């Protein structure tokens, strides 16, 4: 025989037919996961957990497909999630259609897969132009419009009923992380969960939330003005780096060796008491003896705190990451701490750190979630990532594109009108771009239960005459303009949807053959 | 050409008429040469190899 | 306890047996309810042999597909008895049993015993008969109008095929029962119509023939296919060599007796055929445009075909048993077995007889009868499954129009009886209760379970059932505000009420009788079932 | 969260049953899956089509560009394909050609209707759309007729009939095979001044005798038939008697014997001595009467005994078995006699005439030739095929069967009028249906437009097999119909096809009216069934 190949070489036209059918199959799984009346999806992972959601990205993380063309479609959700954080299902559902509409031609009119690519870049160049023209700017400092902008994505989720609280929850969190350009990052956004409780009393509080309690019982559970000092090192005597081997000759040496173990922990504790802190947060563990004299000054000792939770404390309290204790000064000590208090919950203890609230480093915060169960917490946490992702685009880009499919439908109309004046060989793939852009409103009408035949016919008749902000009401299923409807989305999500969907088609269209089982 | 089929009976030949008859051909495209060889053997009787 | 008797036995008791009965009924309901109405979907019964067949009747779907669950076997047997005696309404039986078990199980979970629940169904069933006999209407069938039979046939055939084929086939159903009628004896036979399976132009190119059509052709080429006037003659004994029953053998003394003993068999053939030749010239000798055809049930000797071929005699063989009754009804002849007695009175008459060569076979067509008491329907089609589809359509449509003549009463369709029966079974004041607070639970369950039929039609059409019924309960109420019988229906084109009567939709009286009676009995016995068991010797 | 609850309707129908309903995606699963076999009939379409080798389970290899023949042997598990399979067989047993057109048009209606279902148009409306479009198509084809033929007797008139049919299958051979089929039809039809009232014609009249070896140009026409059989007894005279009366017997020529079984009974030795001569004198009384009238040929279907053959050898009477019953009656049509089962002796009225019978080898095997000159024939002819391979001659037989089947399609109805071929009337129907869709406002207008788009495959499939660009000659052809001369525009297949215009009358490519009407009806009915079904129920194995 010959090399590890040639099992069944899918070559010629049938290879591309399987890819268009495979790419269409990925969109059919989450066809119902779009619009305000979207259905949820419970996926069963093989480890033992469960993922309850409707986001296309979180659905496609858990699924596993043994096909190489569908896996490239699987990776597009990571492009959208780790770029903005909203519209992942929009990316997957649009590309499917682009690959599908271009297929008739590939299969029958024999246009080679390179001429379609040249047609799409001019469509991509024109798509950014009309998306730039259709979008209207909006003021960033208007809190009334910002709340309606944040809740546009929440409306397609379960917590639309609590949208009055989530917009206030997300707006306060984004402004805390926002640095005075206007760059923010979600790594300090703490996703700590508390099972049980009501969503109404759930609120954001400035500062951190630990899972641990104090070590000694005599520690003060209520401090007016805490002074936090971060420690990295072990506060206990440690073995040390080199090969050591003390050799003891006299009887007065072993008690001296055990006595210097007590005096070294005294020396590091006494220099900590030069500034007299109230709360000492150590990264690594703590000894039972050093804690005892940390007590003889008025400090408070905690268990080992992982690094992550200390970098947030450094920005909240204003302290610095300190390992060498001999170089401890008064300037690097945290201050302006609001309040200290420990609540009793049956799961674990929880220590609260509040801030005085009154440029410098960006402040961190922890968002309290009080759901119904464990899956409700993970469901609501992903909604905050989808809701807070919307708040970044308006700050980075003041443009605001219309929602409800009006933006993509505007791309469909202009590409359809300009396709007549684009006479040549590029006309057939260029006109097929509009056929897929008019599907993302078609999916909303199908989920709403209406007839998309007459609605889209009524849409195109009023889109040219009425206005550029016309769209479909997902709840009622009638034509309602986005100006009166009062729901808007950013323009950045529309750019990534058009760019990622077209750029994905240019990769997959160049596939000629599929050969499986070569080597590792 | 010396051919020995599964039944273990020797059959030596020079012309391609009976050589292709002994070798039971599975492939249809290779059976085209066998059909013309028997047709040339049936009609004329010469040039079955050429 | 059952494991001590038989370790290999099993038993579900009092909660697991109830869920099995309801889930199996709802599972059978969810699959088979889609065929209800004209907008229903077509099923492809693809067996292991690759046989394809299209149908919408629940009888043939459940017959080919063997049922594993024990509950659905009882429902399939009910559809068999429904299709056997009536031939229509199998989809209503499985939906009523599924809904009755659903609505009943809603109350069994509330802590109600199954006994008083089934007691309410029987009182509700008897109350519906006192509502049904007043709800029906009487018409005079003596006029034999074609317009009423067409719209009644159109209501039954629309639930099998689309509109354009229904308009072509709906005159074929009305033409089936033209001459088959007896006022005094009240005898009407359904089996006299003959269904022939053959491949021809298209399903939409079929047509009705007045007389009989046989699937046997002329064996010899010399006999004439075209016959202007034919006198039929019925034979039943076999004209070929029949071994003498009592074992025997020809032991010839010399070679000269061989051909003579061969001629001994020729004498018995010529003996019975000489009377046939004498029967021909008895009527009139040298009469052009007057043939003579013979229909024999058993085989014919190929040696004797030359005798029939010389005198221009059409001979057919291997005919069916039920066709012997159909010959005398169409041609007006008389059946005969032997040839001892013959006469021109026993012979029938035919105005036109012709044959057509379609493929590797030939079909004999006998038409132009004076007063034929029977007919036939050619089931032409473009495939194998369309023959069975049109055969089931005719066999289901013949019963709907035949019941109009068996009993003159007829119920309006379009869910009119189910909607009107819902209000009547709401409040039984002091008519038939039996007990306080016990029977009324079953009256409410039976009333709510009957309204699933018009809702299932709306679910197939693709509209909301609650919205289109809101105007409908409303229409009936406004009608009541006038003390008038305005029967309302369900139109699936626009999603609005309509009159069943004016528009053109009817149901047979015996369909709703056996459906409600069969569904109530099966729904009662399955609720009474508290434990399922299995036992036997492998 | 490891094992599912296993669909608690599993107490219902067994595991072998598979449901593939809609909403789940049945239409998307089907229209697509069948695109593989749609390309099979598409590649095998046109004069430059590719034949496909199909090896059945028994091993009998067949190589054909005839689509039908293909699907009969393909064991197809998919049920939705099988609706297209036997729908094509209806065209075979009836019309006889176009097997490939009805399959291509039926599949393209499902392929082009992807846009209607995906947009969200109701399935019930699509059936009503194609049905009303089918009615307009049948009514409109009558107006585009320019080939109203009324003679249908002469040989040159059939050049517009048989040669387009033969030009499709193995385009390289046109004049030779058309001469065989056209000369066969002239021998079949009787010589008369005016033959009317629908004269009878059947496909069994023209038979095909396959002989191994020899070039296709060396073939010839035979009025009789040719059997692979060994004559017995003597050599023929071949010019001496000038004519031969041929008796055809159903029963054999043997000392007659009874049905019920008997045996010889002899009470004494006097009958034993006469029994040896009694059998000889018995047949001699029946055999001498046959020789008095001069029956120079006897045909007995069953096995002939040696005693009967011995008496016939000395008189020089030809014998022949002919075991099969179907081919026994065709020989009677040549001579013009009827079967005479009993041995007997015969009569002048029932006995026919045959000019001569000669024996030779055509492809090495000895055969019996019943060719006659100056004799009267009625519905009988044969075409002796010479070829290099048996696999190629099988396709010539079906091509001739489709050719003579078109003659059955013409003479059986009152009119089998022609139409413009080579992608001429198909593009005209696109213009007619495009104008028809705007006359009737409604939601069904989308179905009328997409019904016209399905007819596009007929011109471009000839261009794809020709190695031409579809996006150049197809839109250029529409400019030629702008405006008789515009009706005779078609698709050219030649190296000079850059212009994309060739007149039809230069080569006389034409198609039948009744063939396309029956093909469009069966194609629409095939697509009507596939779009009407929603649930498909399988079974185990
Ligand atoms: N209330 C609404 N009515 C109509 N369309 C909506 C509505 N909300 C969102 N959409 C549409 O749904 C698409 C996706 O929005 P969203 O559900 O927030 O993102 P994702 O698809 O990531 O869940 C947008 O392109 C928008 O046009
Ligand atoms: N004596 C000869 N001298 C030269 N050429 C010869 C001679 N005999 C045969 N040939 C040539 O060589 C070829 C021999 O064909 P070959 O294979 O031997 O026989 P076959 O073709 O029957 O199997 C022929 O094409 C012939 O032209
Ligand atoms: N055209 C129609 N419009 C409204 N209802 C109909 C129509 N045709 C049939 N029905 C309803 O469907 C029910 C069952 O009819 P049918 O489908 O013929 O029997 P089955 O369900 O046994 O096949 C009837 O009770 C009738 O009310
Ligand atoms: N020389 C030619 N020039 C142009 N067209 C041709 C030529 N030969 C064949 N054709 C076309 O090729 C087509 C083949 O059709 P075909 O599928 O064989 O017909 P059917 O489907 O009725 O059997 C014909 O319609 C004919 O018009
Ligand atoms: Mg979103
Ligand atoms: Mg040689
Ligand atoms: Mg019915």
């Amino acid at each position: 025989v010959f090399m590890n190949a040639s099992q069944e070489r899918t070559t010629g036209r049938q290879a591309q037919i399987s890819n268009i059918t495979a790419a269409k199959a990925v969109a059919d799984v989450i066809r119902t996961c779009l619009g305000p009346k979207a259905m949820l999806k419970m996926l069963l992972d093989p480890m033992g957990g469960l993922v309850l959601t409707n986001d296309g990205h979180a659905i496609l993380r858990e699924i596993d497909v043994a096909h190489p063309a569908a896996k490239s479609m699987l990776e597009l959700s990571r492009t959208q999630d780790e770029e903005v954080g909203d519209g992942t299902t929009t990316v997957i559902i649009l590309a499917g259609e682009i690959l599908a509409q271009c297929a008739p031609y590939l299969i029958e009119k024999n246009i080679h897969p390179v001429i379609i690519i040249q047609a799409l870049k001019k469509a991509l160049t024109d798509a950014l132009e009309v998306i730039k023209q259709v979008s209207k700017p909006v003021d960033v400092e208007n809190d009334a419009a910002m709340k309606k902008l944040i809740q546009a994505s929440i409306g397609t989720k379960y917590v639309i009923h609590w949208s009055e609280k989530m917009c206030e929850l997300a707006l306060d969190a984004v402004k805390t992380v926002r640095k005075d350009f206007e760059i923010d990052i979600k790594r300090y956004v703490r996703v700590e969960k508390i099972p049980g409780g009501d969503v109404l009393d759930s609120r954001v509080l400035k500062g951190v939330l630990l899972n641990k309690d104090v070590v000694h019982p005599k520690m003060s559970r209520h401090i007016e003005n805490p002074r936090v000092v971060l420690l990295d090192c072990p506060l206990e005597y440690k073995k040390g780096e080199s090969q050591t081997n003390i050799e003891i000759e006299k009887e007065e040496d072993w008690n001296r060796i055990l006595q210097i173990e007590e005096e070294q922990v005294q020396l590091m504790c006494e220099q900590i008491l030069a500034v007299r802190p109230t709360l000492v947060i150590t990264e690594k563990g703590v000894s039972d003896l050093a804690q005892h004299y940390l007590l003889k000054g008025g400090c408070s000792v905690l268990r080992r705190v992982k690094k992550s939770d200390n970098n947030r404390i450094a920005r909240v309290t204003g302290a610095t990451i300190v390992n060498r204790v001999e170089d401890l000064k008064e300037s690097d000590v945290g201050t302006n701490c609001g309040l200290f208090k420990v609540e009793m919950i049956g799961d674990e203890y929880f220590s609260f750190l509040d801030n005085c609230k009154e440029s410098g480093l960006q402040k961190a915060c922890t968002i309290m979630l009080r759901g119904g169960s464990k899956d409700i917490l993970n469901e609501i946490d992903r909604n905050l990532q989808d809701a807070m992702a919307v708040a970044r685009n308006v700050m980075l880009s003041p443009s605001l594109s219309p929602g409800g499919g009006a933006t993509e439908m505007a791309v469909s109309v202009k590409l359809a009108e300009k396709a007549k004046q684009l006479e040549g060989i590029q006309q057939w793939p260029y006109q097929a771009v509009a056929d897929a852009m008019e599907c993302i409103p078609r999916t909303l009408i199908q989920n709403a239960g209406g007839d998309p035949i007459r609605l889209l016919s009524q849409l195109r008749a009023k889109h040219a005459q009425g206005n550029f902000t016309t769209g479909i009401d997902g709840d009622k299923g009638k034509i309602v303009d986005m100006v009166s409807y009062g729901i808007w989305e950013p323009e950045v999500i529309k750019q990534q949807s058009v760019k990622t969907a077209i750029e994905s088609a240019c990769l997959l269209l160049r596939v000629d053959d599929i050969v499986s089982g070569v080597r590792k | 050409i010396l051919i020995v089929t599964s039944n273990q009976k020797t059959t030596i030949s020079n012309d391609g008429a009976t050589i292709l008859k002994l070798l039971d051909v599975v492939h249809p495209a290779a059976k085209t040469l066998v059909d013309i060889s028997r047709a040339q053997d049936a009609e004329v009787g010469d040039g079955t190899t050429s | 306890s059952l494991q001590l008797l038989n370790p290999k036995a099993e038993s579900l008791r009092r909660d697991a047996a109830l869920k099995v009965n309801v889930t199996s009924a709802e599972g059978l309901q969810s699959v088979l309810e889609t065929n209800l109405g004209p907008k229903g979907t077509l099923k492809m019964l693809v067996d292991g042999a690759g046989n394809i067949k299209l149908t919408k009747d629940g009888k043939v779907l459940l017959t080919e597909m063997q049922i594993q669950s024990p509950t659905a076997v009882l429902i399939a047997r009910a559809a068999a008895a429904q299709d056997e005696i009536t031939g229509d309404g199998t989809t209503t039986v499985v939906c009523l049993v599924g809904e009755l078990l659903r609505q009943a199980h809603r109350f069994i979970q509330e802590g109600v015993h199954p006994r008083i629940i089934t007691d309410g169904f029987e009182i509700a069933r008897k109350e519906s008969m006192k509502f049904l006999d007043e709800f029906k209407i009487s018409k005079t069938n003596l006029s034999n109008d074609r317009e009423f039979l067409l719209q009644v046939a159109r209501s039954s055939l629309l639930t099998k095929v689309d509109a354009d084929l229904t308009e072509v086939l709906t005159p074929i159903v009305t033409d089936a029962v033209l001459s088959v009628y007896d006022a005094q004896a009240d005898n009407l036979d359904l089996h006299m119509v003959e269904i022939m399976q053959m491949q021809h132009l298209s399903p939409k190119d079929t047509t009705f023939i007045k007389g009989l059509v046989l699937d046997h052709g002329g064996r010899h080429p010399d006999m004439p296919t075209r016959v202007k006037n034919a006198y039929v003659l019925i034979l039943n004994v076999s004209l070929e060599y029949e071994k003498t029953e009592v074992n025997s053998g020809f032991f010839y003394s010399s070679a000269d007796q061989r051909d003579k003993l061969a001629a001994s068999e020729r004498k018995f053939v010529d003996a019975k055929l000489k009377k046939i030749i004498d029967l021909k010239n008895e009527v009139c000798g040298m009469d052009p445009d007057k043939g003579f055809v013979i229909i024999n049930q058993k085989g014919i000797d190929p040696m004797s075909l030359d005798v029939f071929a010389k005198h221009n005699i059409l001979a057919l063989r291997r005919a069916k048993r039920r066709n012997m009754e159909r010959l005398q009804l169409v041609t007006g002849g008389e059946a005969q077995n032997s040839v001892e007695d013959l006469s021109p009175q026993i012979l029938g008459f035919s105005g036109l007889v012709y044959q057509e060569t379609i493929g590797e076979e030939k079909f004999t067509y006998v038409t132009e009868n004076t007063d034929p008491k029977s007919c036939t329907i050619l089931i032409k089609g473009s495939t194998h499954y369309a023959l069975a589809q049109t055969k089931d359509a005719v066999r289901d449509g013949l019963r709907a129009v035949a019941n109009v003549l068996k009993d003159k009463n007829i119920i309006p369709g379009a869910g009119a009886f189910y909607i009107a029966l819902s209000r009547y079974l709401r409040s039984a004041n002091m008519n038939k209760l039996g007990a306080k607070g016990k029977t009324k639970t079953g009256i409410e369950a039976f009333a709510e379970a009957l309204l699933v039929i018009p809702k299932t039609l709306v679910k197939n059409s693709g509209f909301d059932p609650l919205d289109v019924l809101a105007m409908v309960e409303d229409e009936l109420d406004d009608a009541q505000d006038s003390d008038e019988t305005r029967y309302v229906g369900v139109d699936l084109n626009i999603g609005d009420s309509c009159d069943p009567t004016i528009e053109g939709i009817w149901d047979s009286y015996r369909v709703l009788r056996n459906a409600i009676t069969g569904a109530t009995g099966i729904a009662s016995n399955l609720l009474l079932c508290d434990e399922l068991l299995r036992a036997g010797r492998s | 969260s490891l094992r599912l609850p296993q669909n608690p309707n599993a107490g219902l129908f067994k595991q072998g049953y598979n449901s593939y309903s809609n909403a789940d995606g049945q239409i998307i699963k089907s229209i697509a899956a069948i695109r593989e076999l749609h390309q099979m009939c598409l590649t095998s379409m046109g004069p430059c089509g590719r034949n496909k080798i199909i090896v059945n389970h028994l091993g009998k290899i067949i190589i054909t560009n005839d689509a039908a023949t293909m699907l009969r042997e393909l064991d197809i598990v998919h049920p939705a394909v099988k609706v297209l399979v036997m729908a094509t067989e209806q065209q075979k047993i009836d019309m006889g050609d176009g097997t490939n057109l009805v399959m291509i048009l039926a599949g393209e209606l499902l392929n082009v209707s992807e846009k209607l279902i995906s947009m969200g148009l109701s399935a019930v409306e699509i059936i009503q759309g194609y049905n009303m479009a089918r009615k307009f198509t049948l009514k409109e084809l009558d107006e585009m007729v320019v080939g109203e033929i009324t003679d249908k007797n002469d040989k040159n008139e059939l050049l517009k009939m048989i040669k387009p049919v033969i030009s499709s299958k193995k385009y390289g051979s046109e004049d030779i095979l058309s001469e065989l089929v056209s000369e066969a039809v002239s021998h079949v039809l009787p010589v008369a001044q005016q033959a009317g009232e629908i004269p009878y014609f059947n496909v069994d009249s023209i038979r095909v005798v396959k002989i191994m070896g020899g070039s296709l140009s060396n073939s010839t026409v035979i009025k009789g038939m040719v059997f692979n059989r060994e004559p017995e007894g003597h050599v023929k005279s071949l010019s001496e008697d000038k004519k031969h009366k041929v008796a055809v017997f159903t029963c054999p020529l043997d000392i007659a014997n009874t049905e019920t079984k008997g045996t010889v009974l002899l009470h004494n030795a006097q009958e034993m001595l006469d029994f040896s001569k009694g059998e000889e004198k018995q047949i001699d009384a029946m055999m001498k009467e046959i020789a008095d009238m001069g029956v120079e040929c006897i045909v007995a279907g069953a096995g002939v005994g040696e005693l009967a053959l011995h008496y016939l050898n000395r008189y020089g009477i030809l014998v022949l078995k002919v075991p099969s019953k179907f081919e026994l009656r065709r020989l009677c049509r040549v001579c013009g006699a009827t079967p005479l089962p009993r041995l007997g002796a015969p009569t002048p009225e029932e006995l026919g005439l045959v000019e001569t019978v000669k024996t030779m080898e055509i492809g090495g095997d000895r055969v019996t030739v019943f060719k006659q000159e100056q004799g009267e024939i009625s519905r009988t002819s044969t075409i002796i095929l010479r070829g290099a391979t048996q696999n190629n001659l099988d396709d010539i037989e079906r091509a001739i069967d489709d050719g003579v089947a078109a003659v059955k399609g013409l003479m059986k109805p009152s009119g089998g009028k022609l139409l413009p071929g080579a992608g001429a009337t198909e593009i005209e129907l696109i213009s007619r249906i495009t104008k028809y869709g705007e006359r009737t406002p409604g939601l069904l207008q989308l179905a009328i437009k997409q019904f016209a788009v399905a007819f596009e495959v007929v011109p471009r499939t000839l261009a794809e097999t020709a190695g031409l660009d579809v996006n150049e000659v197809l839109p250029n052809l529409y400019a030629a119909h702008n405006v008789t001369d515009h009706l005779y525009k078609g698709v050219d297949i030649d190296g000079e096809s850059d212009e994309g215009v060739k007149d039809i009358r230069e080569e006389n490519i034409y198609d039948m009216l009744a063939t396309k009407k029956f093909a469009i009806n069966v194609a629409t009915e095939a697509a009507t069934t596939v779009l009407s079904i929603d649930q498909i129920i399988m079974a185990k194995k």
